[PDB]
C-alpha cells in the first residue's frame, strides 16, 4: 500500500518543495558529488529522498536490487557475516546486525569496494549506531579512497557523529512535513484509492495525532481503512499499535495505583513489552511522555518526571540491562507521585 | 631456605582447613570411590588445587603414578593433545580397586581454549567406566556450556577470618614463632582469605623482622598504613583529611590504586561507626575508583573522595 | 649522536641515584649469592631497567650475552611463549654454567590472567636452576600469587637532591648554562622522573643554542614542556574571583588560547593554588572539590570546551560565597 | 601368564606391518590353540581377521586364555627396531596391564626388554560363519597388486566381474576408463604364474579403490592370494601363512 | 562391570523412545522421517511426501544442551534397526580426511550389521548405514574445510545423516540453510522431568520433597543431564539441598533477613561477611536479589521514609550495580572492581530494604526473558532479510509500526471473509516474500490488546488446509 505510493523520482516528490529543489540543483554535478549527511526524526522520508537522488544521477533501474550475503574472519579466530543488499550502482550497508564488529567490516568491505577500478555510492543506515573506533575507519576510507567511495550517509539527531565526520560531508536536513502538507499527501492517496470520505476533517485528525510522522500516518489510514470498510465516517476511533496502548495503560496505572503492589505488575509488563522486539528508550521516551500528558499532575511533578527520565535515559545508554533501569525509573516515579 | 606454603602443604585430607561442607563432601568420596566429574571453582589461593591433589592421592593410594594424567598452564593443552594423548590416557588398561578410577586433573581450566574444550565432550563421556575428570578454574564462566553442564558444580567461598587464624596458629606453634595477637590480626587484615599470602606474609615478617608485630608486617606489606588511613578517613574537619592525604600517602610514590583499595579494606573493617554511614563510604570510594580506573587519576579526585565522605559523616 | 635518554644510561651500580635503600640491599644479595626471584616496581623514569641491566653485567660480566635473556611487554605474548622460550631458556642447562641463568620481563604488567598463571607455574618449578625478574610500573595488576613468590622492591620517585646531582653533572659535562630559577621550575615540572628531564634539557638545547651561550630562562622550559607559568594561573585566578563574568570568561579564553593550555592542566593548578588558601567556612572547599572533580570527569570524555570553561569558571565563582 | 617365542622376528613385524593401516585398535585373543584376533575398520566397512597357530612358535605356553588388546601404532614402533636375526619373545603377567617383548641375540648377550601398555576396547567380537561362496580363485599377489595400483589410479571404484571361466576388473574415472582381463591357466614349469577359478553363477561386485589399496599391502606376506567373491556377501581376501591366515572382509558397492 | 561404579547419568540412560522424557513431537517427526526415507530415495527425493519431508537428505538436530538430542538420535537410528557410523569432535574432521574416510563410505554397506543377525526376518535395514554427525558446531580452528564438506555431504549422499548441534543461527552453520531439514528441541517442561526423577528415586529407594524437586528443575534451566547430576549427589537430608544444590536461595534467604543489619545482629555478622556471602556465588546473587527485593515486609525503615521511598532507593542502587557489572564486563583484568559491585548490586539493596519475607522465594527469571528476547530478535532479523527489499526500513521500525498492519491484512480477513480470501492473502504474501513459518512470526510478534495466540485457534482448521494447500502449489521468488 504505502511502498505502492512511493515516489521514484525527484520531479515524483510532493513535499518540501525547498529540499526536492536543492537537491535538483545538487544532481547538475554528477562528476563531482560530495559527501551527503541527511539527518531528520524519523518516517521524514530521507531513503526516499536518496533513493531519488540516485534515480535521477544514475538509471531508473537502481530500484531492482538484490540481497546479498557476506562473511569474513576477524583478527580472531571468529567468522562472521552481514546482509548487504546491493544494486548495479550502489549498496546499503547497515551495520545494525553485527554488534561491536562494525569497525572491521565496514573497514574491510569498504576497502574491497574501493579497489574495482563512474564511482560507486554507499548508502549508510543507521549511522547513530556506529562505534567511534568504526567512524574514525570510515573518515580515513574517506581520507584515503575518494574517487570511487562518494559516501551517503542517513541518520537521526546527529550528536553522536565526531566533528572530524562533519567537516568533510554536506549537511542535508529534512524537516517534518507540516500537517497540511501531511493532509495533501493523505488526499491524493485517498482519491488515487477512492475511499469514501465523509468530510476532510478525518486528514488533519490523522494529520494532528500522527506527530508529523508520515509513514506512520499513511500506515494508520490503512489501518483504520480496513475497519470502516473503506467508508471513513467523521466517528472514528483512531487505531493506535499495541504497544502504545499497553505503555498508556501502564501509565493510567501509575497514576491511579501508587504501590509496590502496582510496581510488581509494573515490571511484569516491562517483561511482557521488552521480551516482544521493543527497545529500551522507545519505551522510556513514550512512557515519559504519557505521564507528561497526564492532566492530574502540577508542574513540580512534571519536573521531577523529566529529570528521573533524563537520568535514567543516560544509564539506560550506559548500561547493559535495560529491565533494571526501566524499574528503578518507574520507581522513582512512584516515589515522587506517592 | 624453603618456603613455608610448600612445607606445610597439606598432603591429607583432613589437613585441610576452610569449607566445612565440600571437604567433608570429598572426604565421603574418598571413603566411597565412586567420584564423578567435577569443575572446582571459586577465589585464588583457597584451597583448590591441594583439595583435588589430595583426594586423588588418598583415593588411589599406591597407584597415583601411573593412574593420574595433571595438565596445567604449562603443559601445552591444543587440538592435538586433547585428540591424541588424553584419549590413549583413557583408554589404557589399568586393574584398580572395584571403585577407584583413573583420574585426569586439568589445573587453570579457564586457559584451555573453547575449541580445545569441544573435544574433551565424547572422550569424557564415552569411557566414564574407567575414567574421571577434575577441573579446576577460578572462574566457571569462561568452562564451555557442554562441560559445564556435564560434570558437577563445587563452589569454594572465600576463608573466613577464624579458620586462616587456626592455621596461623598451627604453624607457629610448630615453628616455634614470637608473635602478637595484634600481628595475627594485622595478617588477617593483609590477607583477606588467601592463605597462600597469608602464609607467605607471616614467613616474610618473620625472616625480615623476627618479631611479629603491627609496624613489622605494615613495613614489610608496602601497603598503606591502616592507621593513618583510618585517621584520614575519621578526622573531624576536612583539611586536616586533606593534609594527612596530602603529605603523608601522595608524597611517598603511592599508586592511587592502592590508595583506594586501601581506604575500601579498612573502611570495611570500621567496627565503630554506624553501618549504613559504612556502606555510603563504601559506595563513595567505589565510584571514585571506578573514575580512577577510567584513565584519570589526580590527586584531585581522591580530593574529592575525602570531601565527600567527611560531607556523609557530618 | 646518541639522544642522553640513550647516553647517560647507567653501566655500573655506582651510578644511580636516590636509590641507596635497594642499592645497599641488592649488593648484599650479590656478595651472599643468595638472589632470590626478584619485583622491581615503580612510576616510571626511576632506574629499574638500568639499575637490574647493571646488576646483571655485575654479576655475569662477560657471560652477560649468554646467561641473560631479557624479554618485553606482548612479543607475541600468548601462552605458547610462555611455553617454550621461557620454558626452554630455564629448564635448559648451559655446557659450562655454574650458578643459575636470569630472565629479565620488562613492562611484564601487560599479561593476561592465564599467561601470569602460566608464569607463575614455570617460576615455581625450575626456581632451583634460575631466578627471575619481574619489572612493573603498576604492582595492582599482578596476580597476587606471583608477587607472594618473589620479594618486592618499590622505585620512590628521585628526590630533589639526586635530581640536582644528576643534571649538575650532565652540565659540566655539556656546553650549557643554567639559571637558578631553571632548575626549581623544571624539578616543579618534572614531578620526579629522571628520563623526562633528560629529554627535556637536549630539547631546550637544540632549541635556544643559537650564539653558544643563551642563559635557558623559565619561558623555554615552561613551551618545551607545555606547562603553564604560575603566574598566568595566579592572574587567571584573580580576575575570575574579582572580576565580572564577560571579562574572566574573556581572560580565561586568550590565556588558554595563547599559551595552549588544557583543561586538565589548568584545574590541576587551581587546586594545587587553592590548597593552601585560609578558608573561613567549610561547604566551599567540599562545593569546590565536587563540581572540580565532575568538570575533570567530564572533561576526560572530550565534551565542548567552551561549555567545560564557563562551568569551571561558574564553580569557582560559586563556592567562593561565603 | 603367557610365553611365545618366535623363531625369526622379522615374521611378527611383517604381520603388523601388512594391515597396520587399516585398523587403529585390535584385539588379540590368546588361547591355547594360538593367537586368534578380529577388527573392524574405523568405518566399518573392512574386517580384518587373523590366525597363527602355535606351529609358528617355536615354544608357546599359555596359561588361560587372556585378551590382550594393544594398539599397532605403539606396535610398529616398538617392532621396527629390532634386526631380524633375533629371538623375540612376547611375555605377560597375572592380570595384564603391559606386555613385555625380549629382543634376544642368538650369539650375543645383547637382550632388549621393551615394555607396552594394553589398552581397553569393548569386545565387539562378532562370530564368522563359513558360506558357500559361488566364484573361488587364487593368483599371484603381485599380479594382485599391481593390477590395483594401476586401475585405482582412475575412479574411486572397481568392477569386478567372474563369467564363464573369465576374470575382469573395470574402473572408469573422469580422467578416462579402463579394463583388465585374466583368463585362468597353470604352468608345471612355475606354478607360481597359475591363475585358477572355480565358478558357480558369473557374479559381478564393485568395491572401493582406497580399501583395496589398503589391502594389497598383505601381498609381502605371502605369494598367492585367494579371492572368494559372493552375488551379494562381503568379499573374502586370504593370505596364507606358514602356520595360518589373514584375511580381509570387504564389503561391496551399490548400484 | 559394576552396577553401582557407573554413573547415574550413563546407568539411567533411556533404552525405549517412550522414555525421553520432553519433545515427543520432534521425536515422532524424526522417526516418521527416517522410516520414510526409502521410499523419499526411490522417488529421487522430489516428491515432498504430506509434510514435506521427502526432499530433504539429512535431518538436523538443535537446541539447548542436555535435552536428549545426541540419546534421541541413537535410539531412534536403532530402533529402525539401522548401523550406527558415528564420527565427533574428537575426531579430527577436516576436508581431506573426510574426504578420505567417510565419503568412501557414504553409498557402501556394514560388514558388522551384516554378521550380527541376517537370517531371521526381524528387518531389512539391518545393514544399512545412518552417519551421526555429532557436535558439528564443535568443529573447531583445527578442522579447515569441514563445515562445506559436510554441506556437500548433505546432498549427494545415499545413507541417511544425521547432523546435531547446539546452536542452529550460528553464522558458521549456514551452509545448511536450505539443503536438509532441521527439527528444534525444545527445553523440556517440569513434569515429564519430575515424573522420570520420581521414577528414579524409588528406583534407588529414596525420596525428597517435590518443591525441591521443583526448585531443582529451576535452578539448571531444563537440562536433564545437570539435574540428574546434581541428584546423583543426595547420596554424599536438609545439608545437602541446602549447601551444594540450592545455593542461591538460601543466600537471598540469609541476605534479605532483617536481623543482620541491625545493630544487635551486625556485630555478630559482619559487613566482610556479608561480602563473602555474596561471592560465595557472584553469578547468580545480583539476579536473585533483583528479581525479589520488593516483596519482604520491611523492619529497618527510617523514621520518615515509607517503603516506596526504600524500593526506590534500592532500585537505583541496583541500576548502579548493574552499570558497574558492565564496566567489569567490559574487561576482565578488572576483577579489581569485583568487591565494589558486591556492595551495589548485592549488599546495599538488601541493607536498604532488609526485613521478613512475605511469601516464598521465587527463582530469577531474567534469564529466562533474555532468551526469549534472543529468539524473537532472531525471528525479527529474518523477517527483515526477507522483507526489507520492499519496506524500506530498519530492522526495528518493523516491528514499531508495520508489524500491527501486517497482522491486520494477513489475519483479519479470515475473521471476516471466510475462506475465500486466501488467494487475496497470499497475492500479499507474494509481494513481500514471505512463508507459511513467517506468517507464524508475524503473528506472534503482538502483546496487549491484539494477543493473537487465543484467536488463530477460533479460524477452521480447514481454512489453514485450503491455505497451505494452496501455499504449495505457487512461489514468489
Ligand atoms: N585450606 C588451606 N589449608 C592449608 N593451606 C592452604 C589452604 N588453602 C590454601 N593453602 C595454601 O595455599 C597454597 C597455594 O596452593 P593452592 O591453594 O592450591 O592454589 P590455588 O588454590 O590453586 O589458587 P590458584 O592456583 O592461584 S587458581 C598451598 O600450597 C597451601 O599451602
Ligand atoms: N636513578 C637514576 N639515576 C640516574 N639516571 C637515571 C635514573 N633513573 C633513570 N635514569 C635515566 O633515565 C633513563 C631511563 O631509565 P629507565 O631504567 O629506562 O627507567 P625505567 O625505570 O625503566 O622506567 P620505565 O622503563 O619508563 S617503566 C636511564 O637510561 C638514565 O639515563
Ligand atoms: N529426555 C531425557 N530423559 C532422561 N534422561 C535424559 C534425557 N535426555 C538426556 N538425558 C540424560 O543425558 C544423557 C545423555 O545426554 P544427552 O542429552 O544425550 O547429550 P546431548 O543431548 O547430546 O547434549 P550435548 O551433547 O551436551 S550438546 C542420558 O544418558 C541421560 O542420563
Ligand atoms: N514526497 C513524498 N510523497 C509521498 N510519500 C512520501 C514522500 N516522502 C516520503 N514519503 C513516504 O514516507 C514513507 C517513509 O519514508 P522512509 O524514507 O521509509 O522513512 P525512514 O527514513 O524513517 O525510513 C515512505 O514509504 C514514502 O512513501
Ligand atoms: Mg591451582
Ligand atoms: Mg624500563
Ligand atoms: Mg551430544
Amino acid at each position: 500500500w504505502v511502498d505502492k505510493y512511493r515516489p521514484k523520482s525527484l520531479n515524483a516528490l510532493s513535499h518540501n518543495e525547498e529540499l526536492t529543489n536543492f537537491l535538483k540543483s545538487l544532481s547538475d554535478q554528477p562528476r563531482d558529488l560530495p559527501h551527503l549527511l541527511l539527518y531528520g526524526p524519523n518516517g521524514t522520508g530521507k531513503k526516499t529522498r536518496c533513493m531519488a537522488l540516485l534515480e535521477s544521477i544514475f538509471g531508473p533501474g537502481v530500484y531492482r536490487l538484490k540481497i546479498d550475503v557476506r562473511q569474513f574472519v576477524t583478527a580472531s579466530n571468529r567468522k562472521l557475516e552481514l546482509n548487504v543488499v546491493s544494486s548495479p550502482y550502489h549498496l546499503e550497508i547497515t551495520p545494525s546486525d553485527m554488534g561491536n564488529n562494525d569497525r572491521i567490516v565496514i573497514q574491510e568491505l569498504l576497502k574491497e569496494v574501493a579497489q574495482m577500478e563512474r564511482y560507486k555510492c554507499v548508502i549508510i543506515n543507521e549511522a547513530n549506531s556506529l562505534t567511534k573506533d568504526a567512524q574514525a575507519a570510515l573518515r580515513r576510507t574517506m581520507e584515503k579512497y575518494s574517487k570511487n567511495i562518494r559516501l551517503i550517509m542517513v541518520c537521526d539527531s546527529m550528536s553522536p557523529i565526531i566533528a572530524p565526520i562533519k567537516s568533510r560531508c554536506l549537511l542535508i536536513r529534512c524537516p517534518a512535513p507540516s500537517d497540511s502538507e501531511i493532509s495533501t499527501i493523505l488526499s491524493d492517496v485517498v482519491t488515487n484509492e477512492r475511499i469514501q470520505l465523509e468530510t476532510k476533517d478525518i486528514l488533519k485528525r490523522i494529520a494532528q495525532a500522527s506527530n508529523g510522522n508520515l509513514r506512520v500516518s499513511l500506515l494508520m489510514l490503512e489501518s483504520m481503512a480496513l475497519n470502516n470498510e473503506l467508508a471513513l465516517k467523521s466517528s472514528s476511533p483512531i487505531i493506535k499499535p499495541d504497544w502504545i496502548i499497553v505503555i498508556h495503560k501502564l501509565t493510567r496505572k501509575i497514576v491511579k495505583e501508587r504501590s509496590v503492589n502496582s510496581l510488581i505488575e509494573c515490571r511484569a509488563v516491562l517483561y511482557d513489552l521488552l521480551a516482544h522486539c521493543i527497545p529500551a528508550n522507545i519505551i522510556l521516551k513514550e512512557l515519559t511522555f504519557s505521564l507528561l500528558d497526564v492532566e492530574t499532575l502540577n508542574t513540580t511533578n512534571k519536573s521531577s518526571i523529566i529529570e528521573y527520565s533524563s537520568v535514567f535515559d543516560e544509564r539506560l545508554s550506559l548500561g547493559n540491562k535495560a529491565i533494571f533501569h526501566l524499574e528503578g525509573f518507574i520507581a522513582k516515579v512512584m516515589c515522587c507521585l506517592d | 631456605q624453603l618456603p613455608w606454603v610448600e612445607k606445610y602443604r597439606p598432603q591429607v585430607l583432613s589437613d585441610i582447613v576452610g569449607n566445612k561442607e565440600t571437604i567433608d563432601r570429598l572426604q565421603q568420596i574418598a571413603k566411597d570411590g565412586n567420584m564423578p566429574h567435577m569443575i572446582i571453582s571459586g577465589m585464588p589461593g583457597i584451597g583448590k588445587t591441594t583439595s583435588v591433589h589430595c583426594l586423588a592421592h588418598e583415593l588411589l593410594g599406591r597407584s597415583y603414578a601411573d593412574g593420574v594424567l595433571e595438565l596445567n598452564a604449562s603443559d601445552d593443552r591444543g587440538i592435538d593433545v586433547v585428540r591424541n594423548q588424553i584419549k590413549h590416557f583413557a583408554q589404557k588398561k589399568l586393574h584398580l580397586p572395584p571403585g577407584k578410577h583413573k583420574i585426569v586433573i586439568l589445573d587453570e581450566a579457564d586457559s584451555m581454549t573453547a575449541g580445545a574444550q569441544q573435544a574433551l565432550r565424547r572422550t569424557m563421556e564415552l569411557y566414564s567406566n574407567s575414567t574421571r575428570f577434575a577441573f579446576a578454574c577460578n572462574q566457571s564462566n569462561k568452562i564451555i556450556e557442554p562441560l559445564q553442564s556435564r560434570c558437577a558444580i563445587l563452589r569454594y567461598s572465600k576463608l573466613s577470618d577464624e579458620d586462616v587464624l587456626k592455621r596461623l596458629l598451627q604453624i607457629i606453634k610448630l615453628e616455634d614463632v614470637k608473635y602478637t595477637n595484634d600481628g595475627l590480626e594485622a595478617i588477617i587484615f593483609t590477607a583477606e582469605g588467601d592463605m597462600r599470602q597469608a602464609i607467605n606474609n607471616l614467613q616474610s615478617t618473620v625472616a625480615g623482622h623476627g618479631l611479629v608485630n603491627a609496624d613489622n608486617v605494615f613495613k614489610i606489606v608496602d601497603s598503606p598504613h591502616p592507621l593513618i588511613v583510618k585517621k584520614m578517613l575519621l578526622a573531624s574537619n576536612l583539611e586536616d583529611s586533606i593534609q594527612i592525604l596530602r603529605t603523608d600517602l601522595w608524597k611517598k610514590g603511592y599508586s592511587s590504586i592502592d590508595i583506594v583499595t586501601t581506604s575500601f579494606r579498612v573502611t570495611k573493617n570500621l567496627a565503630q561507626v554506624k553501618e549504613s554511614v559504612r556502606l555510603e563510604m563504601i559506595k563513595e570510594i567505589g565510584l571514585t575508583h571506578m573514575r580512577i580506573l577510567e584513565g584519570v587519576g589526580t590527586y584531585l579526585q581522591l580530593a574529592s573522595m575525602l570531601a565527600k565522605i567527611h560531607k556523609l559523616n557530618n | 649522536n646518541l639522544p642522553w635518554v640513550e647516553k647517560y644510561r647507567p653501566e655500573t651500580l655506582d651510578e644511580v641515584y636516590g636509590q641507596n635503600e635497594v642499592i645497599t640491599t641488592v649488593r648484599k644479595f650479590v656478595d651472599e649469592g643468595k638472589l632470590p626471584h626478584l619485583l622491581f616496581y615503580g612510576p616510571p623514569g626511576t632506574g629499574k631497567t638500568s639499575t637490574i641491566v647493571a646488576l646483571a653485567r655485575e654479576i655475569y660480566g662477560k657471560n652477560y650475552s649468554n646467561m641473560v635473556l631479557e624479554l618485553n611487554a606482548s612479543d607475541d605474548r600468548g601462552i605458547d611463549v610462555v611455553r617454550n622460550q621461557i620454558k626452554d631458556f630455564a629448564s635448559t642447562r648451559q655446557i659450562f654454567s655454574k650458578g643459575f641463568k636470569l630472565i629479565i620481563l620488562d613492562e611484564a604488567d601487560a599479561m593476561t590472567n592465564a599467561a601470569q598463571n602460566a608464569l607463575r607455574r614455570v617460576i615455581e618449578r625450575y626456581t632451583k636452576n634460575t631466578r627471575f625478574c619481574v619489572l612493573a610500573n603498576y604492582a595492582h595488576k599482578l596476580t597476587p600469587a606471583l608477587l607472594s613468590r618473589c620479594t618486592r622492591f618499590r622505585f620512590q620517585p628521585l628526590p630533589q637532591e639526586a635530581i640536582e646531582r644528576r643534571i649538575a653533572n650532565v652540565l659540566v659535562h655539556e656546553k650549557l648554562k643554567l639559571s637558578p630559577n631553571a632548575e626549581k621550575a623544571l624539578i616543579e615540572l618534572s614531578n620526579g622522573d629522571m628520563r623526562r628531564v633528560l629529554n627535556v634539557l637536549q630539547s631546550c638545547k637544540a632549541t635556544l643554542d643559537n650564539p653558544d651561550e643563551d642563559e635557558i630562562s623559565d619561558d623555554v622550559i615552561y613551551e618545551c614542556c607545555g606547562a603553564p607559568r604560575p603566574s598566568d594561573l595566579k592572574a587567571v585566578l584573580k580576575s575570575i574571583l574579582e572580576d565580572d563574568w564577560g571579562t574572566a570568561h574573556y581572560t580565561l579564553n586568550k590565556v588558554r588560547s595563547a599559551k595552549g593550555l588544557a583543561l586538565i592542566d589548568l584545574i590541576e593548578g587551581i587546586v594545587k593554588i587553592l590548597e593552601d588558601y585560609e578558608l573561613q567556612n567549610e561547604e566551599t572547599r567540599v562545593h569546590l572539590l565536587t563540581k572540580l572533580a565532575d568538570i575533570e570527569y567530564s572533561i576526560s570524555k572530550g565534551g565542548n570546551d567552551q561549555i567545560q570553561g564557563s562551568a569551571v569558571i561558574g564553580a569557582i565563582k560559586a563556592s567562593f560565597e561565603n | 601368564m603367557l610365553e611365545a617365542k618366535f623363531e625369526e622376528a622379522s615374521l611378527f613385524k611383517r604381520i603388523i606391518d601388512g594391515f597396520k593401516d587399516c585398523v587403529q585398535l585390535v584385539n588379540f585373543q590368546c588361547k591355547e590353540d594360538g593367537i586368534i584376533a578380529q577388527a573392524v575398520d574405523d568405518s566399518r566397512v573392512l574386517l580384518v581377521s587373523l590366525e597363527i597357530g602355535v606351529e609358528a612358535f617355536q615354544e608357546y605356553r599359555c596359561d588361560h586364555p587372556v585378551t590382550l588388546g594393544m594398539d599397532l601404532t605403539s606396535l610398529s614402533k616398538i617392532l621396527r627396531c629390532g634386526n631380524n636375526t633375533d629371538t623375540l619373545t612376547l611375555i605377560a603377567d597375572n592380570t595384564p596391564d603391559s606386555i613385555i617383548l625380549l629382543f634376544e641375540d642368538t650369539k650375543k648377550d645383547r637382550i632388549a626388554e621393551y615394555s607396552l601398555k594394553l589398552m581397553d576396547i569393548d569386545a565387539d567380537f562378532l562370530k564368522i560363519e563359513e558360506l558357500q561362496y559361488d566364484s573361488t580363485l587364487s593368483l599371484p599377489s603381485s599380479e594382485f597388486s599391481k593390477i590395483v595400483r594401476d586401475l585405482s589410479q582412475l575412479s574411486d571404484s572397481i568392477n569386478i566381474m567372474i563369467t564363464k571361466e573369465t576374470i575382469k576388473f573395470v574402473a572408469d574415472g573422469d580422467i578416462g576408463s579402463g579394463s583388465v582381463i585374466i583368463k585362468p591357466f597353470v604352468d608345471m614349469e612355475h606354478p607360481e604364474t597359475s591363475i585358477k577359478l572355480e565358478m558357480d553363477q558369473p557374479v559381478d561386485l564393485t568395491f572401493g579403490a582406497k580399501y583395496l589399496l589398503d589391502i594389497i599391502k598383505g601381498s609381502s606376506l605371502s605369494d598367492r592370494v585367494g579371492i572368494r567373491l559372493s552375488s551379494e556377501a562381503p568379499a573374502l581376501f586370504q593370505f596364507d601363512l606358514k602356520s595360518g591366515f589373514l584375511q580381509f572382509f570387504l564389503a561391496p558397492k551399490f548400484n | 562391570v559394576r552396577e553401582e561404579d557407573k554413573l547415574w547419568t550413563v546407568k539411567y540412560a533411556p533404552t525405549n523412545l517412550q522414555q525421553v522424557c520432553g519433545n515427543k513431537g520432534s521425536v515422532m517427526k524424526l522417526k516418521n522421517w527416517l522410516a520414510n526415507w526409502e521410499n523419499s530415495k526411490k522417488n529421487s527425493f522430489k516428491h515432498a511426501g504430506k509434510d514435506g519431508s521427502g526432499v530433504f537428505r539429512a535431518a538436523m538436530l538443535y537446541g539447548p544442551p542436555g535435552i536428549g538430542k545426541t540419546t534421541a538420535a541413537h535410539l531412534v537410528a536403532q530402533e529402525l534397526g539401522y548401523d550406527i557410523l558415528e564420527q565427533n569432535a574428537s575426531d579430527v574432521r577436516s576436508k581431506t580426511l573426510l574426504n578420505a574416510g567417510v565419503k568412501n563410505a557414504l553409498d557402501n554397506m556394514s560388514v558388522v550389521g551384516y554378521f550380527k543377525h541376517n537370517e531371521e526376518a526381524q528387518n531389512l535395514n539391518g545393514k544399512h548405514f545412518v552417519i551421526i554427525m555429532d557436535e558439528v558446531d564443535g568443529m573447531s580452528g583445527g578442522d579447515r574445510g569441514g563445515v562445506g564438506q559436510l554441506a556437500q555431504f548433505c546432498r549427494k549422499t545415499s545413507t541417511p545423516l544425521i547432523l546435531i548441534c547446539n546452536e542452529r543461527n550460528l553464522p558458521k552453520m549456514r551452509p545448511f540453510d536450505r539443503v536438509c531439514l532441521d527439527i528444534q528441541f525444545r527445553r523440556p517442561d517440569a513434569n515429564s522431568i519430575k515424573s522420570r526423577l520420581m521414577t528414579i528415586a524409588i528406583r534407588e529407594k529414596f525420596k525428597l520433597d517435590p518443591n525441591v524437586i521443583d526448585r531443582l528443575i529451576q535452578t539448571t534451566r531444563g537440562d536433564i543431564r545437570q539435574v540428574i547430576n546434581l541428584l546423583s549427589t543426595i547420596s554424599t537430608s536438609k545439608a545437602w539441598e541446602k549447601n551444594i544444590a540450592l545455593k542461591p536461595f538460601d543466600i537471598a534467604h540469609k541476605m534479605l533477613d532483617g536481623q543482620i543489619y541491625s545493630d544487635i545482629g551486625s556485630r555478630n555478622f559482619t559487613l566482610n561477611d556479608k561480602i563473602a556471602l555474596y561471592f560465595d556465588d557472584f553469578d547468580f546473587t545480583p539476579l536473585m536479589i533483583q528479581e525479589n527485593y520488593l516483596s519482604t515486609r520491611p523492619s529497618v525503615l527510617k523514621p520518615g521514609q515509607s517503603h516506596l521511598e526504600a524500593v526506590a532507593e534500592a532500585a537505583n542502587c541496583i541500576s548502579l550495580g548493574d552499570i558497574v557489572e558492565k564496566k567489569i564486563r567490559s574487561s576482565e583484568q578488572l576483577w579489581s572492581l569485583l568487591p565494589l559491585h558486591a556492595v551495589l548490586s548485592s549488599v546495599y539493596p538488601a541493607s536498604k530494604v532488609a526485613g521478613h519475607m512475605a511469601g516464598r522465594i521465587n527463582f530469577t527469571a531474567w534469564l529466562g526473558q533474555n532468551s526469549k528476547s534472543a529468539k524473537y530478535y532472531r525471528l525479527l532479523q529474518e523477517i527483515h532479510y526477507h522483507t526489507r527489499l520492499g519496506t524500506s526500513t530498519d530492522k526495528i521500525g518493523l516491528r514499531l509500526d508495520y508489524l500491527p498492519t501486517f497482522r491486520k491484512r494477513l489475519l483479519d480477513p479470515f475473521l471476516k471473509q471466510g475462506a475465500d480470501a486466501i488467494s487475496s492473502v497470499i497475492e500479499v504474501m507474494d509481494d513481500y516474500y514471505l512463508t507459511k513459518e513467517d506468517w507464524d512470526s508475524i503473528m506472534e510478534f503482538f502483546v496487549g490488546p491484539d494477543v493473537t495466540t487465543a484467536i488463530i485457534k477460533k479460524i477452521p482448521a480447514t481454512v489453514k488446509s485450503g491455505f497451505t494447500r494452496k501455499y504449495n502449489s505457487m512461489t514468489h521468488p
